[PDB]
């Protein structure tokens, strides 16, 4: 309950992946909640897509043929261009992750806490005081505070949109264009 | 390494220690055979393990005993 | 030596009288091969608390009140696990969840049996007598429930009746 | 690198599971993509070590 | 240590490769770990055993869930003759677009076909519907979780059991017989009665119901009035259609005999009685030990007491007590004998004594179970010859089972050995001489002359218990016979009906050709048996090496001296032993899925005349029975039957691979090894890459145990393609 | 010399099956996983030898090695109790007109060397000694 | 929905999960602590 209790004893339970920055950490929430932060843009971008009918020749599968049985559902059946170019776009996106992940810069925020990165001690003092359980105004603006805040609201909303979704008994994306106002549909 | 014992039953008939290929066992000084004289193990941490000594030896059942055990680089003989 | 209990039997040692609730009862033995009784004393603690809850609720949904809202209208206490849904249900149960993985070193720890701090301001201001009385009152009223909630469940099975409808 | 990845995305486009469809010079970039990922954590794994 | 294997300094300061391969190896022997006391072992077992069992439960699970969400459960409940079992879904992207037509046939995806006989034993307990198999997965997966639980709860530092308890044998037994055996069964009759029962005559009873929907219509008063002969009253009528109300009865309890006329399977009715009355039996066997309540018997007291006055078995069992509780191998290997009889047991009276509906027309699933549970019993059997063996070496205490009725086991163990040995070789020369002698005759084309024994013993039994076609008038088969008499009006009709039914397996009829093939899975048994105990007697101690017990369970060898001491250790025995495990039990599923085949093709004249010479066996069986499987794929296209012809020849592969081990030995690798070093690190721009761990070549004893490895998986595979590509492509 | 350099290294013997350190020391003081070849104008392990233009075998370039006259030294170190112990016997047997044993050491040393010092019994060695 | 979990899982246990934890076994063993 005083959170710092547990996440101490995940270290000391699982010391080697702590050591790099893994589990339940800072440096953890912050690219968590960076990336739900992002990809409420591309759900967003899909319901657009799909209310407004751009993505194009949708409900229709892909040739098994021109394509292999690695684009099969079940049987010869296969996956829909929908689905198909939803995930393309989520691939440009994590290729750049990996490019990032395998081959930082000098100045860049790793993903994981590296002794021998040049960054190491400035995310290890960024990190030691960017832990609290209210957002500290009067850090607004382009600050590391900033973003851990927006992150966590981010990370709250998936959460609750999975939730709300299932109780209404409708899709995410349904929820989504009902929040906004029903405009994306 | 490797673990090797003498035992009481030695005659010194240093057929063993004539056979090891890293010299590891030597003739000591002794007054318990006819001989005076029986082997040791001063420098086990260079046996091999062949047990060429063992098949020297003359008692009944071997005075020298090799028991085979932890493994290093010098006991797997490794040149590289 | 002997039970005060059961004064045809011999009194098992761990049993000394510290803790509340302590009248020599243990004709089965079972707290001989326990290291110490703190973790049964939350468990008995534990029980108790929740069927005292559960015997009060049957009672209410029979005869009291509902929430406003179908679904939510039910008498029957056993039918209205499904009437009201998974959802409901799901919520209470990671609620709890999370207050037990919460205490969870409470519970396997050496702290006194059964405190988790919502003590309110009640056990203060107040000698030890004092608070082993309110103890003893507690484990009481917790084994009283137990055997109530095996009553009344068995009860409504078996008789297929109102807990407080008394007919003969 | 430079060197090692030209050379790579031949066998998998001309002699691949989909080498005769439209597609097969993007399925051969892909595949090399995840074999360079293979050999990646190779070198990442040796050099902890 | 520091490395790898933190339970053995010796292996994690070695340099090489060996590090790695032995840690693995030796990481489930907790009594050789660095610092272990006899506690830590006792509570680190407990709690693996709670893993272990979780394992099972999540196994189970599984399969309750797959076949729920891929599978035709409910299709083959409506139509069980005529619909082929799902097990699970297939996704590989490898598969070529007639793969996933020809593995889709009958359905409208590709699937696996299931030959494990979950569905008829499903059936019969009562399963009918896909959201109750789902239900028994989800629990499952629940109980698993729990017992994880378990196992971390115990071994922490107030809930760890303590030495004592882990050896008080009296009230485990008390518990275990009377509780997990006993009860356990009064419960599954229980079920029975209020289930399954119920769904064979078309009535529902589940958890909605089963508190108002009593078993029987007279209720539990004439259990407890006395009158227990109401709930045999009434049982299904021969023309009772399965899993409908037609020509159903009432009765719960009864003693019928014989198969149910359409499922052709034992009655329900007469399995709910025989667990009921296991179950008296059992419980009340539980009272037998002392558990601070007074009664009962102390264990020790009663070995101790047994010693034949007349001195023939020495001492008798005085010492014995203690040499159990203080060994755990010795109890191992207890356990797993009795469970190896069990296992071949059960493989043996359940293709005769049919438990599942609609499980005898299914040849297939009949043909993997039988060989599934010999295999398993294979095994079993000759771990716990291997763990008695470890035993001697290990906890063995020469003083106190001084004249006991164990040490004069280990006295005359040369009579033993040597006596073994003549019968070996007594049923060798005379088994293969008559093989041989008919082979050259028929072949020289003079059948006639062929040496053709009848199995007259085998034959009386058959008779004894009502079988009538051999004509030997005895006992059941005997109208004026006293037994005759006695069961006439309880159990035999029934029982005679089924016996004397040719389309039955209770008691195949039997010939000159079961003779032979009879004393070959003799010679199998006792020279397995040979190999084995030699190597548990010899294990102490031996005229080559008289202090073997010094070196260990296994040692490579004691060098080349003394002529040559090659597979000393007893470890080799376990080595040896295998293959012939291998070869007896390849005898026997052999025997029985030639006998059946051709009982099924409807041509048993077959194996009656060519199963007494040994190219029968390779003609007739071997040779026709392989062209569906070789025919899988062809140059002219492929059929679901596809995976299992590749899987054949991948056996081939395993197997003969193992021969490298087996025949070639270390020094030849490590020497070409050596030079490969040479080249890495001469070779520039590799240079730059270097081991940490030497390389070295694998040892004596490893190569030996990889070797069995690869020998005994391709076996195993290759049989398993055979005996089911080949039944289904025939009969399926 | 450091007559335990050898024994002084990062072997630990284990309670049963393990001879021990022995005599000389069971495994070098030193680590061989050390790195592999490196760029030109680099260095990879510790005081390796700079491989100049063929950095690919450096490997190959030999930096241990035995100086003839330190090895006379090895040779008298390792073998001075030894030679402690002949002298004592020979001082023990009432040697002529004796005087210590260092000086009788020098003496006997000077003639039969050192080696055939070590290899001679107490009587051949008062037999020289008798002059 | 759930019939397109074969297609995202088995590439996910046949391959991902088998490399990652081979990787994890090399790293533990050729670590000394
Ligand atoms: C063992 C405890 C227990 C459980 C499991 C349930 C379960 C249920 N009750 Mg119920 N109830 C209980 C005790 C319990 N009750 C008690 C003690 C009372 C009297 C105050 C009631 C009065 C009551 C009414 C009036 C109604 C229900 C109803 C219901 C059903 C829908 C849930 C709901 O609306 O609850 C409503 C819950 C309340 C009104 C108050 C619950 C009191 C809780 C237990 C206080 C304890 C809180 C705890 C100490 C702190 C949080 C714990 C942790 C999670 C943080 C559900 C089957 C509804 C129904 O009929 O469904 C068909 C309904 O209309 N209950
Ligand atoms: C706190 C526990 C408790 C209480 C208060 C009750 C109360 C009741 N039960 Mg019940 N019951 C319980 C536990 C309990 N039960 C348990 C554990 C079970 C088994 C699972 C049952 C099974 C059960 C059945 C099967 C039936 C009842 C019935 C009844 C009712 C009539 C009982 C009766 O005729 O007794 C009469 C008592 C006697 C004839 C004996 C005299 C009592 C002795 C001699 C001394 C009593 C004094 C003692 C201190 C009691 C005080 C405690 C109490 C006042 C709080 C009554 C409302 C019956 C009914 O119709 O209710 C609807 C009924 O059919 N109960
Ligand atoms: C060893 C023999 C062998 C060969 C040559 C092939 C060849 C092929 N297989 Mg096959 N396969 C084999 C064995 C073999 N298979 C076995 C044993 C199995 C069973 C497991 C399979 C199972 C299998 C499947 C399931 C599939 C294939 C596929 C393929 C094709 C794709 C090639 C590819 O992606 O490689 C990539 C190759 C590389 C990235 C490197 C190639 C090696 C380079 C060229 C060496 C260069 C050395 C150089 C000259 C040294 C000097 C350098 C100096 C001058 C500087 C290709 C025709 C696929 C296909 O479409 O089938 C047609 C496919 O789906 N194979
Ligand atoms: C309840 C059953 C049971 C239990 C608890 C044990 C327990 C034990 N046995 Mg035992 N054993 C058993 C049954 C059992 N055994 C059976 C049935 C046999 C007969 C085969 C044996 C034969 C046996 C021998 C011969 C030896 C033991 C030994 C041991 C001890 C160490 C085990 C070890 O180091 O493994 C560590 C872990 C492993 C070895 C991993 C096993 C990997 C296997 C071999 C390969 C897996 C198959 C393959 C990969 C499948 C892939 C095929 C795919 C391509 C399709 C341990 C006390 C050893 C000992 O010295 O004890 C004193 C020993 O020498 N046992
Ligand atoms: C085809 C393969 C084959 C055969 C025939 C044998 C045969 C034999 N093995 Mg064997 N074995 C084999 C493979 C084989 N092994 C393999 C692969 C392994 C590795 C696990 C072993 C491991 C093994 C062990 C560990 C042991 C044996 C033993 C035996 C003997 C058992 C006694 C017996 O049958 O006497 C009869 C023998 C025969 C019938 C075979 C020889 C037949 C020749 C041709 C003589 C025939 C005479 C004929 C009847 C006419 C005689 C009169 C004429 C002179 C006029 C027997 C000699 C046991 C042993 O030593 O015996 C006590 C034993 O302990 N084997
Ligand atoms: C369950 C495990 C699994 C799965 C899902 C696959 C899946 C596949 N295999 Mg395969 N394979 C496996 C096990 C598996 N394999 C094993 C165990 C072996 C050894 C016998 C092989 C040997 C094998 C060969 C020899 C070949 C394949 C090929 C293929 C592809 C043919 C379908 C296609 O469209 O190709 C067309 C290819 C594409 C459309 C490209 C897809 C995008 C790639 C796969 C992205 C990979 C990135 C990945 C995340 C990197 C891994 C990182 C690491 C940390 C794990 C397909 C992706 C063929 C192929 O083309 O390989 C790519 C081929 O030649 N496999
Ligand atoms: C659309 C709209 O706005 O209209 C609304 C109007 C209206 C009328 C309000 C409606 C409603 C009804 C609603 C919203 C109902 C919500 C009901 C809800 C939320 C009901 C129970 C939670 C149960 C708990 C917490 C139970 C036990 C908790 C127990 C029993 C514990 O023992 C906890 C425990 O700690 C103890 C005490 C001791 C610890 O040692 C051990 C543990 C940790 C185990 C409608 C109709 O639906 C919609
Ligand atoms: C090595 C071994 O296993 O030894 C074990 C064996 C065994 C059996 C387990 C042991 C036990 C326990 C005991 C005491 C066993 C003895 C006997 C047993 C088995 C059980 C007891 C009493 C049954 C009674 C009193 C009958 C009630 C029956 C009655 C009251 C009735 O007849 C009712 C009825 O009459 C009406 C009213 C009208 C009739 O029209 C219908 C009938 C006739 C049915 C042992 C001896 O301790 C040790
Ligand atoms: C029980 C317990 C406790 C607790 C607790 C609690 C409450 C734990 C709960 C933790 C919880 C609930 C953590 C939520 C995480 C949500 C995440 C990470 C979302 C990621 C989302 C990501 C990464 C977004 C991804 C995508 O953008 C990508 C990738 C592609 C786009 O196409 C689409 C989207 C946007 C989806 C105590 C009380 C605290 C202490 C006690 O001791 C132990
Ligand atoms: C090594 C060793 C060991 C082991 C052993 C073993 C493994 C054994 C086995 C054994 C066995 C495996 C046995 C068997 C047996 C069998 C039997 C004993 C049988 C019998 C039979 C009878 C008795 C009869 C029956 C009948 C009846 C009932 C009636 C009529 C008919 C008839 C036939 C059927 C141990 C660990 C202990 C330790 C020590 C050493
Ligand atoms: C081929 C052969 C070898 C050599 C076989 C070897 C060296 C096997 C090498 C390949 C296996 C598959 C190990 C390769 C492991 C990989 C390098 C990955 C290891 C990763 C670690 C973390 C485990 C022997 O050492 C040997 C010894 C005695 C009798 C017969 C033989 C024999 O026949
Ligand atoms: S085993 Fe070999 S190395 Fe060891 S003492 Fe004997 S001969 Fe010498
Ligand atoms: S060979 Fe045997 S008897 Fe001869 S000296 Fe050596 S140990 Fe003694
Ligand atoms: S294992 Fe090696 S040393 Fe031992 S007897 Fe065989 S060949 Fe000789």
């Amino acid at each position: 309950s005083v959170f710092d209790d547990a996440v101490k004893d995940w270290a000391e339970e699982y010391p080697q992946f702590a050591a790099w920055g893994w589990g339940p950490s800072v440096q953890a929430e912050i690219w968590n909640g960076r990336h739900a932060m992002f990809g409420w843009v591309v759900m967003c971008a899909c319901a657009y897509a799909k209310g407004h009918g751009l993505i194009p020749d949708a409900d229709q599968t892909l040739d098994l043929k021109e394509w292999g049985t690695l684009a099969t559902i079940s049987g010869k059946n296969t996956i829909t261009n929908e689905r198909a170019i939803i995930l393309i776009a989520n691939v440009h996106a994590l290729m750049v992750g990996l490019a990032a992940t395998i081959s930082p810069n000098s100045f860049a925020d790793t993903l994981l806490l590296d002794p021998n990165h040049p960054m190491y001690e400035w995310q290890m003092e960024r990190n030691s005081k960017l832990g609290g359980v209210m957002p500290n105004l009067g850090k607004m603006g382009v600050t590391p505070e900033a973003e851990l805040a927006n992150g966590r609201m981010a990370m709250m909303g998936i959460i609750t949109c999975i939730a709300y979704s299932g109780i209404q008994g409708q899709s995410m994306i349904d929820t989504i264009n009902e929040w906004v106002g029903g405009a994306y549909f | 390494s490797h673990t090797v014992k003498i035992y009481d039953t030695c005659i010194g008939c240093t057929q063993c220690v004539r056979a090891c290929p890293t010299d590891v066992l030597e003739m000591v000084p002794w007054d318990g055979c006819k001989s005076g004289q029986i082997a040791s193990s001063p420098r086990v941490e260079d046996c091999v393990g062949c047990k060429r000594c063992e098949t020297a030896c003359p008692t009944d059942f071997l005075s020298v005993r090799v028991y085979l055990g932890a493994e290093t680089t010098r006991s797997l003989g490794l040149a590289y | 030596e002997m039970s005060k209990s059961i004064p045809f039997l011999t009194v098992p040692e761990k049993l000394d009288g510290s803790m509340a609730g302590d009248v020599g009862f243990d004709p089965m033995g079972l707290s001989d091969i326990q290291t110490d009784l703190n973790y049964a004393r939350w468990a008995e603690l534990k029980h108790g608390r929740i069927c005292m809850l559960a015997v009060v609720g049957m009672v209410w949904q029979e005869y009291g009140p509902h929430l406003p809202g179908d679904a939510y209208a039910t008498k029957d206490p056993w039918e209205a696990i499904s009437s009201v849904g998974f959802a409901s249900n799901f919520q209470t149960l990671l609620a709890i969840g999370v207050v037990e993985l919460a205490n969870w070193n409470k519970y396997y720890g050496d702290g006194t049996p059964g405190d988790i701090g919502w003590t309110g301001g009640q056990l203060s201001k107040m000698n030890d007598a004092q608070i082993k009385t309110r103890m003893e009152s507690e484990i009481v009223h917790c084994r009283l429930a137990m055997i109530a909630f095996i009553g009344a469940t068995h009860q409504t099975f078996l008789l297929h009746k109102g807990l407080l409808d008394f007919s003969y | 690198g430079l060197a090692h990845g030209y050379f790579l995305i031949g066998p998998f486009a001309q002699l691949g599971p989909l080498r005769n469809s439209d597609i097969g010079l993007l399925a051969g970039f892909l595949s090399t993509i995840g074999l360079i990922l293979i050999l990646t954590l190779g070198l990442t794994i040796y050099g902890a070590a | 240590a520091t490395k790898f294997p933190k339970f053995s300094q010796a292996l994690a300061q070695d340099p090489a490769t060996r590090r790695i391969w032995y840690g693995i190896a030796t990481a489930h022997d907790l009594e050789a770990h660095d610092g272990m006391t006899e506690e830590n072992l006792y509570q680190k077992i407990f709690a693996s055993h709670f893993g272990h069992l979780a394992i099972i439960f999540l196994w189970t699970s599984g399969n309750l869930f797959h076949v729920a969400w891929q599978g035709n459960f409910e299709k083959w409940v409506s139509n069980p003759l005529k619909t082929r079992p799902i097990a699970h879904s297939i996704w590989d992207p490898h598969f070529g677009e007639s793969a996933l037509k020809a593995f889709s046939k009958g359905n409208t995806y590709p699937v696996n076909i299931t030959f494990s006989g979950l569905y008829q034993w499903w059936y019969t307990i009562g399963f009918r519907t896909n959201q109750e198999l789902y239900k028994g997965s989800i629990g499952l997966l629940l109980l698993a979780s729990v017992l994880l639980i378990a196992g971390w709860l115990h071994l922490q530092p107030k809930f760890r059991p303590s030495l004592s308890w882990f050896k008080n044998n009296e009230s485990r037994l008390n518990h275990h017989l009377s509780g997990l055996l006993g009860f356990s069964s009064l419960a599954w009759t229980g079920h029975l009665v209020h289930v399954a029962i119920p769904a064979s005559r078309g009535v529902h009873v589940g958890w909605d119901n089963f508190l108002t929907t009593p078993p029987h219509p007279a209720g539990l008063t004439p259990f407890f009035t006395g009158n227990w002969t109401v709930y045999a009253e009434n049982p299904d009528s021969a023309t009772h259609v399965f899993n409908t109300s037609e020509g159903s009865g009432t009765a719960i309890l009864t003693f019928l005999g014989g198969f149910h006329p359409q499922t052709q399977s034992l009655w329900l009715s007469d399995m709910a009685h025989h667990h009921l009355a296991i179950a008296v039996v059992f419980i009340v066997a539980g009272h037998m030990y002392r558990t601070n309540f007074g009664i009962g018997h102390n264990m020790k007291e009663i070995l101790d007491a047994h010693r034949p006055p007349g001195g023939r078995l020495g001492a008798g069992h005085v010492g014995l007590f203690e040499t159990i509780t203080n060994s755990l191998h010795m109890q191992l290997g207890l356990a797993l004998a009795c469970l190896g009889v069990a296992t071949s047991l059960t493989a043996q009276h359940m293709y005769a004594l049919t438990p599942y509906a609609y499980l005898s027309k299914d040849f297939t699933t009949e043909a993997a179970l039988y060989t599934h549970h010999q295999y398993i019993a294979g095994f079993l059997m000759v771990g716990a010859f291997a763990h008695g063996a470890i035993f001697f070496v290990r906890d063995y205490d020469p003083e106190l089972n001084k004249n006991n009725v164990l040490a004069r086991m280990l006295e005359h163990k040369e009579a033993i050995i040597s006596h073994l040995s003549w019968a070996s070789l007594f049923l060798g020369f005379h088994t293969l001489g008559l093989y041989i002698h008919n082979d050259t005759v028929v072949a020289f084309g003079q059948p006639e002359k062929q040496i053709l024994f009848e199995p007259l013993f085998a034959e009386y039994i058959q008779a004894a218990s009502g079988k009538a076609v051999y004509q030997f008038n005895v006992l059941l088969a005997s109208s004026t016979s006293p037994a005759t008499a006695a069961g006439n009006q309880v159990w035999l009709p029934g029982w005679l009906e089924a016996i004397n039914n040719p389309k039955t397996d209770l008691f195949l009829k039997i010939g000159p050709g079961d003779f032979l093939v009879h004393h070959a899975i003799a010679l199998g048994l006792h020279v397995t048996a040979l190999i084995l105990v030699k190597g548990a007697l010899d294990a102490r101690g031996s005229k080559l090496m008289p202090d073997k017990k010094d070196f260990g369970y296994s040692f490579p060898c004691d060098g080349p001296g003394r002529g040559g001491t090659c597979d000393i250790s007893a470890w080799d025995a376990f080595y040896l032993a295998m293959f012939w495990m291998l070869n007896t039990i390849g005898w026997v599923t052999f025997y029985w899925h030639w006998k059946h085949m051709t009982i099924w093709g409807g041509n048993p004249g077959q194996f009656d005349e060519s199963s007494n010479y040994i190219m029968g066996w390779l003609r007739d069986y071997l040779w026709l029975n392989s062209s569906p499987l070789i025919n899988g794929y062809n140059p002219f296209g492929m059929n679901n039957l596809s995976v299992w012809s590749w899987m054949f020849l991948f056996g081939h592969l395993i197997w003969a691979t193992g021969f490298m081990f087996l025949i070639s030995w270390r020094g030849y690798w490590q020497e070409l090894i050596e030079t490969l070093v040479w080249a890495h690190e001469r070779t520039p721009l590799a240079n730059l890459i270097r081991w940490r761990d030497k390389p070295v070549a694998l040892s004596i004893v490893q190569a030996r145990l990889v070797g069995l490895v690869h020998f005994s998986v391709g076996y195993i595979l290759t049989y398993a393609a055979f005996v089911i590509a080949s039944t289904s492509g025939k009969f399926a | 010399v450091d007559l335990d350099y050898g024994m002084k290294n990062s072997y630990v013997p284990a309670t049963g099956g393990d001879g021990g350190q022995g005599q000389f020391g069971a495994q070098s003081p030193n680590d061989w996983r050390v790195a592999g070849t490196s760029p030109v104008g680099e260095t990879s392990y510790a005081g390796a030898a700079d491989g100049g233009e063929e950095p690919w075998f450096a490997e190959a370039i030999s930096t241990v090695s035995l100086d003839l006259q330190k090895a006379d030294e090895t040779l008298k170190a390792f073998t001075k109790d030894a030679a402690a112990f002949k002298i004592e016997e020979f001082a023990a047997e009432k040697p002529y007109g004796f005087t210590s044993s260092d000086a009788a050491m020098e003496e006997l040393v000077g003639k039969l060397g050192y080696s055939k010092f070590l290899e001679m019994s107490t009587k051949q060695l008062m037999k020289t000694w008798g002059t | 929905a759930a019939s397109f979990l074969p297609s995202i899982l088995v590439p996910l246990v046949g391959l991902i999960f088998p490399a990652f934890s081979m990787a994890l076994f090399f790293l533990y063993v050729q670590t000394d602590d």
